[PDB]
C-alpha cells in the first residue's frame, strides 16, 4: 500500500508540475521564493531540533545493538559485562556531540528585528544552522548504528576468546572517526553564521 | 578468419587507442618481449604471462599501428604536434578573453589538424570525424569479409549458394550502407559554402529514404530522388529473393528436408538483413572508446601536470618536489587506467568486433 | 619499476622543459597557460635531473 | 511578526513532547515486561529487582511531561514566529530523544532481564547499560530546556 | 507573494506536520512489530 | 544486521555463546585417550557437559545413556531458545522440529504394523518433535484414519498433499514412500519460507544448508531404492525434493538410476558431490560436508541460520561423543578417531 | 543582482551535507559489513585478523574524500561576500558527486572485504586478489572526489 | 483574520482524535489482552475475575479520551480563534496519540501477564505494578491535554 | 528569458548523475564479482587474476562516467543557456542511467562467469564474450552523451 | 508561445530515454540468459557459440536504442518547435519502454532455451523461433520512433 | 485556444503508449509461454511447432499496437486540436491497457496448456479455444481505438 501512495504522489506531482508547466505558468511552482519568504527560525529550530534528535536516536540505536549481545554473550562469560561497556562508550559520545553542538547553534538564536528580518545575514544564519544540525544528527546517527554493529561483533568474540577484543576493537575506532568528522563539518559550516539580528 | 585478423585486429585495435604516447609505452613494452623471446620461451609461464607472450607479435603490432594513429590524430599523452603547417590562421588583432573564429588557409597535409586543440568546438569535429571514420572503416571491414564468403562458395563450386546468398546480400549491403558510406565521401567532396547550398543531413537522409522515397528537402546530388527509389526497391528485392531462391530451387532439382531448408533460410534472411544494420551501428564502438580515451587522457593530464606547470617559485626545492611527485602519479595512472585497464577493453571490443561483426559473414 | 619510471621522466620532462623554453603554443599558447615559458622550464629541468639520479641510482641495482 | 498561524508549531510542539515520549515510554515498558513475566515463571524471586526497566521508561515520560507542561504556560493567541519555533524545537528534542531512549531502554531491558536469571552476574551489567540509554532523554531535556529559556526575550 | 492558496504559512506548517508525522509512523511501525515469547509463558 | 538485534539480540549471544562449547580437536583427543567409561565422563565434566551425567554414578553408566543425555541437553537448550524466541524467529524454530515431526510419525505408525507396544515406541521417538496427538497415531492402520481423525490439527497437514491412499492400510514398503514424501513437501515449505520472509544474511547461507539436506535426502532415497524398492521412475520422482542444487538436471538421473552406475554418473556431473560415491563411507562424506556447511554459517553474524548451525553442529559433537564411548567400552579403537571435528 | 540571490547558500550547505552525510554513510557501511566478516573469522585462526583490517581502513579513506570536499565547501560559504546561485548550485553539485560516490564505494568495499576475509581463513593465496579488488572498488570514490574538486574549483 | 472562517476544522479534528485514538488503544488493550484471558481460562477459570484488570485499565484510556473530547466539545464555537483550534487539536492530540501508546503498552504487557500469572501466581503483583507504569503514560497525556484546554480561551481576542 | 539564472541547475545535476549512477553501477559490478571470486578462488587459487576481468570491466564504466562528467564539468558557466543545461541533464543521465544497466549486467553475469569458469576453463572465453555484451550497453550510453554534449555550446544564443 | 524556452527539455529526455530504458532491458536479457550460459556450459562447452545468440539478440535491440537516440540527438536546438520536443519524447519512450519489454522477454526465454537445448538439440531451433517473436517487439517500437522521428520537423513553423 | 500549444503532447504520449504496454502485453505473453514450451519438449520436441500458438497469438496483440501507434503516428500535426489529442491518448491507452491484459492471459493459458497437452494430446484443441477468447481482449481494444482515430479529425476546428 506504500508502493501504492509512493506511486500517486509521483504521479500527482508530474501531472501538476505539467499542467503549471504547460499553461504558461511553470515559474508559479518557486523554490526559491518558497527559501527566501520562509521564517529563518524555522530552518534554525529544526536544525537544531534534528541535530540533538538524530545524535540520540543513533546512540540508542547503537546502545542496544550492543547492549543486547553484550547481556546474550554475557550468560556463559560473565567476565566481559564491564571489560566491554566501552562499546557502549563509544556509540553514546556520539549523543553528547550532537549535544554540544545543538547547544552551540542554539547560542547563535537571537530575535531579529522585524525590518531586517528576511536579510542576508539572518537567512544565511537559517540555512547553515539547518544543514549543520542535519549533517551532525546524520553523521552521528550512522556512527551510532556503525559502532554499534562492530561492537555487537566485538561483544561475541570476546567471549569466544579474550585476545580478539583488543583486535577488533580497531574497527571500533574506525567507526567513531565517523562522528568526530561530522562534530567537526557542523562547527565549520555554522563557523562564520552570525546570530539573528 | 585468421589470416586477414594479423592486420585488422591491432589496427582496429588502434582505431580505438590512439595515442602516440600510449602506443609507444605499448610497442616499447611488446618489443621487450620481442627481443627476449628465446629466455622467455625455455620458462614456466604462468596464465597471465602466458597470455601475454603467446601474443607478443599482436601487441608489437597494436602498438605500431596506435603510433601511426596517434599520429594521424595529434594526441601526444592527449597533446598536439606542430609538425606540418596548419590550414587555419588565427587573427591577429584581438580583444583578451573573447571567442574569435580562424579562417580556413589550406589543408592539413597528414593527419587531424592542431589547431583543434583548446577549441571549444573542436569536439563536435572530432565527433563527426570519428563517428564517419568508424562507418567507413566498418563498412570497409565487412565489405572486404563478405568477399571470402563469395570465394568460399566458389571454391565449394556452388552456383546455387551464389545466387541466393552472395548476391542478393552484396546489392542488399551495398545498396543501403554502400550508399551510406559512398554519400559521406560526397558530402566532403563538395564544398556547401562556396556553392552557397544546404549540406544535406545524412541520418535524416536515410530516415527519409525508407519513410518517405522521392521527397528530397536537400539536394546531395542532381538525380537523388530518382536514384534512392532505384536503390530501395533493389534492397527491397532481395529480401524475398534472399528467403525464397535457395530453397524453391532446391525443392526443384529433387523432381532433403524442404522443412529444414526453407525454416533455415528464412533464418538467414532475418539473420542478415538484421546484421546488415545491427553491424554498421556496432562498429561505432571504434568512436566510443576513442572518445573514452582521448577525454579520460585529457583529464588526467589536466588533473595531474596542468598543475604542475606555474612560472612561480622557479628554481625551489617545493616547485620542483611538486613536478616529481605529479609527474609520478601521472606515469602511474596512464599506465595503470590508460594502458593495461583501457587498451585491453580496446583490445577486447577490437576482438569482438572480429568474432561477430567479421566471422559472420 | 623505479628505473622504468625514471627513464620515462627523464625524457618526457625533459621534452616538456624544452617546449616550455622555446615558447611552444601547446603549453604556452593559452590564457590559462603559465605566462612565463623559462620560469617552468627551469623547475621542470630540474625535476628531469631529479629523475635522472633515480635512474642513475636504480641502474646500478 | 507575530502572525495567526505562530501558536501551531508550539501547540504541536506541546503536543509531540509528550506524544513521542510517550510512544517510546510504551515501548520501553511493554518490550521489557515482557521479559518480566517470561523471565519470572521460573524463577519467580527476581521480579522486584527487574522492575528497574520500566521504572526507567516511566521516567523518560516524566521528562516528556516536564517539557510539554513548560510549553503549554508560555504559548499565547499573539506570540510571535520565534516563540513558535523554538517550542517547536523544544518539542521535536524531547520528543526523538524520548523515544529512542524508550526503544534503547525496552530492546536492552528484555535481554537484560532474560541474562540475569541464567547469570546472577548480569544484573549490574544491565543497569549499566540502562544507564547509558536513560540519559539520552536528559540529553534531549537539556535542548527542550535551553530553548525553553530563549522563548520570550 | 509565494502564492494566496499555498502561502508562506501554510506550507510550513505541512512541512512540520509532516515530519512529525513521519517519525509518528516510523515510531507506530516500530510498536506495531512487537510480539510476544509465548514458549516462556506455557507449562509444555 | 541493522533490525537484527531488536527481537534476536539475546538469542544469538547465547546460541553464540553455545557455539564455543563446541568440542575442538584437542577436546578429542582428551576422548579418545580414555580407558573407561567413567574416564569418559570425568573428561567430559571439564567441558560444557560439566556434570550432566551426576545421577548415574559409574554403575548404570551405558554409552547409550550418554547418548541419551547428551541429546537431552541438547534438546533442553534448543527448548530455552526457542522460548526466548518470537515473530519470525519462533516460527524459524517451528519449521526445524517440523522435520523430526515427521520422523516421529513415521516411527509411531511402524510400531503398530508390528504390534509393538505403544510405551516402548515411544521413548524411541524424537524429543523435538512432539505434538500433542503423537501417541494417538496408534489409532488406525490406514492412512486416510490417521490424517482424517489425528494430523489434521498438527503443522503437518499441508504436507500431505501427493500422499494417494489407495485403500490399502500400511506395510512397510510405503510408510517410508509417506515418510519420504511428507519429507518432501517439508523441505518445499521450509525452503519457501526462509526465501520468503527470512532476512538477507541469513537467507543465503540458509538455503545452502537447507538444499545441502534436499540433496542428501535425494541421494538416499535414490541409492536406497537400490536394495529395496522395485519402483516406477514417474513414482519415484515424487520422493526427490525439488529445491536443492541437484534438482533440475540431476534428479531427472536419479530417478530413471536403476543401477549404482546409475547414480554414480549423475553424480559426477554435479560438482561438489562428485567424489562421495568412489571411496570411503558416504555417510561420513556428508557428515563432514553438513559440518563445513555449519562451520562458515557461524562466520556471518548478524544471521538466524545459527540456529541450524547451532544444533546441526551440536547433533555431530553427541554423534562424535557417542562414536568415541562405543569405541571405548567395547574395546576396539581400530577407527576410534573416526570423528568429525571442524571446530 | 540578479545572478547572486539570497537563497543560494541553501544549495551550498546541502553540498556540505551531502558530501559528509553520504560518504559516511558509505564508510560505516564498509567498515560495518567488513567488520562482520572480520570478526565472524575471530575464533576460526585467530592470527590472519591483524592482516584483514585493509578493507576498515580503505572504508576510513571514503570519510576522508567526503571531509576534504566539506571543508572546501563550507570554506566558501560567508554572509558578508556575494555568493551566486550558480556557485550554490555547483556546490550542490560537488556534494552530491561525492556523496554517492563514497556510499556506492563502501557499499562495494564492504560486500567485497567481508566475503573475502571470510573466505580467507581457507585460502590464504586470497589475500592479493583481495587487496586488488578492494583497489578497483575504492578509486570509485576517488573518482567522485576528482569530480568534485575540479567542479569546486570550476564553480567559484 | 484572528478569529477565522476555518478554525473550527482543527478544534473539531481535536474533539474526533481524543476519542478516535483512545478507543484505538483501548480496544487494542481490551483485544491483545482478552485474547489471553480466553486462552487462559480455559483451564484456571477460577481465576477469570481477576485476570480482567489489563482490559479494565485499557478501558480507562478511551474514559481519558472521553473527558477531553467534552471539554473540547463544550468549548467549540463558529467565531472561535485560530488559536482556540489549535491548542484544542494540540489537546486532541496529547491524549489521543499517547493513549495509544498506553494501550498499547497495557495490551501487550497484559497478555504477556495473565498467561504467565496461572503457572506462577506470584506474577500477578508484578503484572499490575507494571500494568500502572502503563497506564501512567495516558494519565500523563490527560494532564498535558488538561493544561492546554485550561490555556485554549483564557486572553483571546 | 532564454539564458535564465537557475539554467546551471540542469546541468549540474546531470554532472552530478554521471558520476551518481555509473559509480552505482560500477560498485555492483565489482560487489557482485568479487563475492563470486572470493569465493571460487578458495580451492582455485591459480585462477584469481584471470578472475579480475569482471571487476576490471567495472571499473571501465565508472571510468566512462569519470569521463562524461569532466567533460559535461568544463562546460557549465554562470550565463548558461537553459539549452546547454537540458542537454547536460540528458547527456548525464544518458551515461549514469546506463551505465547502472551495463554494472548491473557485469555483475551478473561474472559471478557466474567465475563459478563456471573454475568448473570448466574453456567457459572463460565465453564469459569474456558475454562480458564485452555487457560492457557495449555503457560504452553505448557514453557514445550518446558524448554525441550530445558536443551539440551543447553550437548555437547558442543570448 | 509556439516555440518556447522548455521545449529541448522533452528532446533531451527523449534522446535520453532511447538508451536509459533499451539499456537496461538490453542488460536484463544479456544477464538472465548469461547466467544460463554459464551453467550450462559447465557441462556442454562445445555449445558456448552456439548458446550466446539470446545474448546477441538481446544486444541487437541495443543498437536499436542508439540508432534512435542519434537520431533524436542530431535533431535538437535551442529554438525548436514544442512539437519537436513531444514527438522525440514519444520516439524516445517508444523504443526504450518497448526495448526494455523485448529485453525482459530474452532474459526470460534465453535462459530457458539454453538450459533446455542441452537435454534436447532439436531444442535449438524452437528457441531461436520464439526468441525472433521476443526480439521483433524491439523492431515494432523502432518502426514506430523511426515514423515519429520523421515527423518530427516536417512542417513546423516559428 | 481549441487548438492549443500543448495539444500534440497527448497524441505523443498516446502514439507511444500504444506500442509500449502492447510491447509489455505481448512480452509477458512470449516469456511465459517460452519457459512453458522450453520445459516441456525436453522429452517430447515433436510438439515444437505445434506449441508454438500462443507465442504467434502473443505477438499478434503487438502487432495490434503497431498498428494504432503508425494510425495515429499519421495524424500528429503542430497544430492540432486538444479533442485530437484527447482521442489520441484514449485510442493508446484503449490498445495498450488492453493488449496488456490481453497478453496477461495468453502469457498464462499458454503455459499452463503447453505443460498439459504433453501428456494429453486433445488438450490442444481447447488450448487454443481459450487463447482465442484471450486474445479477442486485444481484438475489442484494437476496435475501440480504431472507432476513436476514425474521430479524432473528423469535424475538428
Amino acid at each position: 500500500f506504500s508502493h501504492f501512495l509512493y506511486y500517486l504522489v509521483l504521479i500527482v506531482v508530474i501531472v501538476y508540475g505539467l499542467y503549471k508547466l504547460f499553461t504558461g505558468h511553470g515559474s508559479d511552482i518557486n523554490f526559491g521564493k518558497f527559501l527566501l519568504r520562509t521564517s529563518p527560525y524555522m530552518w534554525a529550530n529544526l536544525g537544531i531540533a534534528l541535530c540533538v534528535g538524530l545524535s540520540v536516536v543513533g546512540a540508542a540505536w547503537g546502545i542496544f545493538i550492543t547492549g543486547s549481545s553484550m547481556i546474550g554473550a554475557g550468560v556463559r562469560a560473565p567476565r566481559i559485562t564491564t571489560k566491554n561497556l566501552i562499546s557502549i562508550i563509544f556509540c553514546e559520545v556520539v549523543a553528547i556531540y550532537g549535544l554540544i553542538i545543538a547547544i552551540v547553534f542554539s547560542s547563535k538564536l537571537t530575535v531579529a528585528t522585524a525590518e531586517n528580518m528576511y536579510s542576508k545575514s539572518n537567512l544565511y544564519t537559517g540555512y547553515s544552522l539547518f544543514w549543520a544540525g542535519i549533517t551532525v544528527g546524520a553523521s552521528n546517527l550512522i556512527c551510532g548504528i556503525a559502532v554499534g554493529i562492530t561492537g555487537a561483533t566485538a561483544a561475541i568474540s570476546d567471549a569466544a576468546d579474550s585476545a580478539l577484543f583488543v583486535k577488533i576493537l580497531v574497527i571500533e575506532i574506525f567507526g567513531s572517526i565517523l562522528g568526530l568528522l561530522g562534530l567537526i563539518v557542523g562547527l565549520l559550516m555554522a563557523g562564520k553564521a552570525s546570530e539573528f539580528q | 578468419a585468421g589470416l586477414a585478423t594479423v592486420v585488422t585486429f591491432p589496427f582496429m585495435f588502434a582505431i580505438m587507442f590512439g595515442d602516440m604516447g600510449h602506443g609507444f609505452i605499448l610497442f616499447l613494452m611488446a618489443l621487450f618481449l620481442v627481443l627476449n623471446e628465446r629466455k622467455f620461451g625455455a620458462m614456466h609461464r604462468d596464465e597471465i604471462f602466458d597470455m601475454a607472450f603467446t601474443g607478443r607479435y599482436v601487441l608489437l603490432l597494436m602498438g605500431a599501428f596506435s603510433v601511426y594513429t596517434g599520429l594521424l590524430y595529434n594526441d601526444i599523452f592527449s597533446k598536439s604536434m606542430t609538425i606540418f603547417k596548419s590550414g587555419w590562421q588565427w587573427p591577429s588583432t584581438f580583444r583578451k578573453g573573447e571567442s574569435i573564429e580562424a579562417k580556413k588557409t589550406g589543408v592539413y597535409p597528414f593527419g587531424l589538424d592542431f589547431a583543434w586543440h583548446g577549441t571549444d568546438n573542436g569536439l563536435l569535429f572530432s565527433n563527426s570525424y570519428k563517428m564517419k571514420l568508424s562507418i567507413l572503416m566498418g563498412y570497409a571491414h565487412m565489405t572486404y569479409s563478405f568477399m571470402f564468403s563469395y570465394i568460399n562458395y566458389r571454391a565449394k563450386n556452388s552456383k546455387v549458394d551464389i545466387i541466393g546468398n552472395f548476391i542478393p546480400g552484396l546489392v542488399f549491403m551495398q545498396s543501403i550502407f554502400g550508399y551510406l558510406s559512398w554519400a559521406i565521401v560526397y558530402k566532403w567532396s563538395k564544398d556547401w559554402i562556396k556553392d552557397d547550398k544546404p549540406a544535406p543531413g545524412l541520418l535524416n537522409m536515410l530516415i527519409n529514404m525508407f519513410l518517405a522515397p522521392g521527397t528530397i528537402d536537400d539536394q546531395l546530388y542532381s538525380g537523388q530522388a530518382k536514384l534512392q527509389v532505384v536503390l530501395l526497391l533493389a534492397a527491397l528485392v532481395c529480401v524475398p529473393w534472399l528467403l525464397l531462391y535457395k530453397p524453391l530451387t532446391l525443392r526443384r532439382l529433387n523432381k532433403f528436408n524442404f522443412g529444414d531448408v526453407m525454416i533455415h533460410q528464412v533464418i538467414h534472411t532475418i539473420e542478415f538483413c538484421l546484421n546488415c544494420i545491427s553491424h554498421t551501428a556496432s562498429y561505432l564502438r571504434l568512436w566510443a572508446l576513442s572518445l573514452a580515451h582521448a577525454q579520460l587522457s585529457s583529464v588526467l593530464w589536466d588533473m595531474t601536470i596542468s598543475n604542475a606547470f606555474s612560472s612561480k617559485n622557479s628554481g625551489s626545492p617545493l616547485a620542483v618536489m611538486k613536478v616529481v611527485f605529479l609527474f609520478a602519479m601521472w606515469f602511474v595512472l596512464t599506465v595503470c587506467i590508460l594502458v593495461f585497464m583501457e587498451g585491453t577493453s580496446a583490445m577486447l571490443h577490437a576482438l569482438r568486433l572480429h568474432w561477430v561483426e567479421a566471422m559472420s559473414k | 619499476c623505479c628505473t622504468v619510471l625514471s627513464a620515462f621522466g627523464v625524457v618526457i620532462l625533459s621534452v616538456i622543459a624544452h617546449l616550455f623554453n622555446t615558447n611552444h603554443e601547446s603549453f604556452v599558447g593559452s590564457i590559462n597557460d603559465p605566462e612565463d615559458g623559462p620560469a617552468v622550464a627551469h623547475t621542470v629541468y630540474l625535476a628531469a635531473l631529479v629523475y635522472l639520479v633515480f635512474f642513475v641510482f636504480c641502474g646500478f641495482q | 511578526l507575530c502572525p495567526v498561524y505562530a501558536p501551531f508549531f508550539g501547540a504541536i510542539g506541546c503536543a509531540s513532547a509528550i506524544i513521542f515520549t510517550s510512544l517510546g515510554a510504551a515501548y520501553g515498558t511493554a518490550k521489557s515486561g515482557v521479559g518480566i513475566c517470561a523471565t519470572c515463571v521460573l524463577r519467580p524471586d527476581l521480579l522486584f529487582k527487574n522492575i528497574v526497566p520500566v521504572i526507567m521508561a516511566g521516567i523518560i515520560a516524566i521528562y516528556g511531561l516536564v517539557v510539554s507542561v513548560l510549553v503549554c504556560y508560555s504559548l499565547g493567541q499573539k506570540q510571535a514566529l520565534y516563540t513558535g519555533f523554538i517550542q517547536l524545537g523544544a518539542g521535536l528534542s524531547v520528543g526523538l530523544s524520548g523515544l529512542a531512549a524508550g526503544f534503547a531502554i525496552g530492546i536492552v531491558g528484555d535481554a537484560g532481564v532474560r541474562g540475569s536469571s541464567q547469570q546472577p552476574r548480569l544484573f549490574v551489567g544491565m543497569i549499566l547499560i540502562l544507564i547509558f540509554a536513560e540519559v539520552l532523554g536528559l540529553y534531549g531535556l537539556i535542548v527542550a530546556l535551553l530553548l525553553n529559556s530563549r522563548a520570550t526575550q | 507573494i509565494l502564492s494566496s492558496i499555498w502561502t508562506e504559512g501554510l506550507l510550513m506548517c505541512l512541512i512540520v506536520s509532516a515530519l512529525l508525522l513521519f517519525i509518528l509512523i516510523v515510531a507506530l511501525s516500530w510498536i506495531s512489530n512487537l510480539d510476544i515469547t509465548y514458549g516462556a509463558l506455557e507449562k509444555s | 544486521g541493522v533490525y537484527f538485534n531488536i527481537d534476536n539480540g539475546f538469542i544469538e549471544g547465547v546460541v553464540r555463546g553455545y557455539r564455543n562449547g563446541l568440542l575442538s580437536n584437542n577436546q578429542y583427543i582428551n576422548l579418545t585417550q580414555c580407558d573407561t567409561l567413567e574416564d569418559l565422563k570425568l573428561q567430559l565434566s571439564s567441558t560444557d557437559y560439566g556434570n550432566f551425567l551426576s545421577s548415574v554414578s559409574s554403575e548404570s553408566l551405558t554409552t547409550s545413556l550418554i547418548q541419551e543425555y547428551a541429546s537431552s541437553k541438547l534438546y533442553h537448550e534448543f527448548n530455552y531458545i526457542r522460548d526466548q524466541s518470537s515473530g519470525s524467529t519462533r516460527k524459524f524454530m517451528d519449521y526445524i522440529t517440523y522435520g523430526y515431526m515427521i520422523d516421529n510419525v513415521a516411527l509411531m505408525i511402524t510400531g503398530t504394523i508390528h504390534d509393538r507396544d505403544k510405551g516402548e515406541i515411544l521413548q524411541r521417538c524424537h524429543p523435538l518433535g512432539w505434538f500433542d496427538t503423537l501417541p494417538t497415531l496408534s489409532v488406525a492402520t490406514d492412512l486416510e484414519s490417521l490424517y482424517e481423525t489425528v494430523l489434521v490439527d498438527t503443522p503437518l497437514a499441508p504436507y500431505f498433499k501427493n500422499c494417494f491412499d489407495t485403500a490399502e492400510e500400511l506395510d512397510d514398503m510405503n510408510i517410508e514412500i509417506i515418510r519420504n514424501k511428507l519429507y518432501k513437501a517439508y523441505l518445499e515449505d521450509f525452503y519457501n519460507f526462509v526465501t520468503e520472509e527470512i532476512p538477507e544474511p541469513a537467507k543465503e547461507c540458509m538455503q545452502t544448508l537447507l538444499g545441502f539436506e534436499a540433496d542428501r535426502r535425494s541421494i538416499n532415497i535414490a541409492l536406497n531404492s537400490l536394495q529395496s524398492s522395485d519402483i516406477d521412475p514417474d513414482l519415484k520422482s515424487d520422493l526427490l525434493p525439488n529445491i536443492g542444487k541437484l534438482y533440475p538436471l540431476a534428479t531427472f538421473h536419479l530417478a530413471q538410476a536403476q543401477d549404482f552406475e546409475g547414480v554414480r554418473a549423475a553424480l559426477a556431473n554435479v560438482y561438489e558431490y562428485r567424489g562421495f560415491l568412489e571411496t570411503g563411507n558416504l555417510e561420513d562424506h556428508f557428515y563432514q560436508l553438513e559440518m563445513e556447511l555449519c562451520r562458515d554459517a557461524f562466520t556471518q553474524q548478524f544471521a538466524i541460520s545459527t540456529v541450524w548451525a547451532w544444533m546441526k553442529s551440536k547433533e555431530q559433537e553427541v554423534r562424535n561423543i557417542t562414536w568415541i564411548a562405543e569405541c571405548i567400552a567395547q574395546n576396539q579403537r581400530e577407527r576410534i578417531n573416526n570423528y568429525i571435528s571442524v571446530y | 543582482n540578479i545572478y547572486a540571490p539570497l537563497y543560494a547558500p541553501f544549495f551550498g550547505f546541502a553540498g556540505c551535507a551531502a558530501a559528509m552525510v553520504l560518504s559516511c554513510l558509505g564508510a560505516a557501511i564498509g567498515t560495518a559489513k567488513s567488520g562482520i566478516g572480520i570478526a565472524g573469522i575471530g575464533t576460526f585462526k585467530p592470527e590472519l585478523i591483524m592482516k584483514s583490517l585493509i578493507p576498515v581502513v580503505m572504508s576510513g579513506i571514503l570519510a576522508i574524500y567526503g571531509l576534504v570536499v566539506a571543508v572546501l565547501i563550507a570554506g566558501n560559504l560567508s554572509p558578508t561576500e556575494d555568493y551566486t546561485l550558480f556557485n550554490g548550485f555547483m556546490h550542490l553539485s560537488c556534494g552530491l558527486c561525492v556523496g554517492f560516490a563514497c556510499l556506492s564505494s563502501g557499499y562495494a568495499i564492504g560486500m567485497v572485504g567481508d566475503v573475502g576475509v571470510r573466505k580467507y581463513m581457507h585460502q590464504p593465496r586470497l589475500f592479493v586478489g583481495i587487496v586488488l579488488i578492494l583497489i578497483f572498488s575504492e578509486v570509485l570514490g576517488l573518482y567522485g572526489m576528482i569530480v568534485a574538486l575540479i567542479l569546486n574549483t570550476r564553480g567559484s
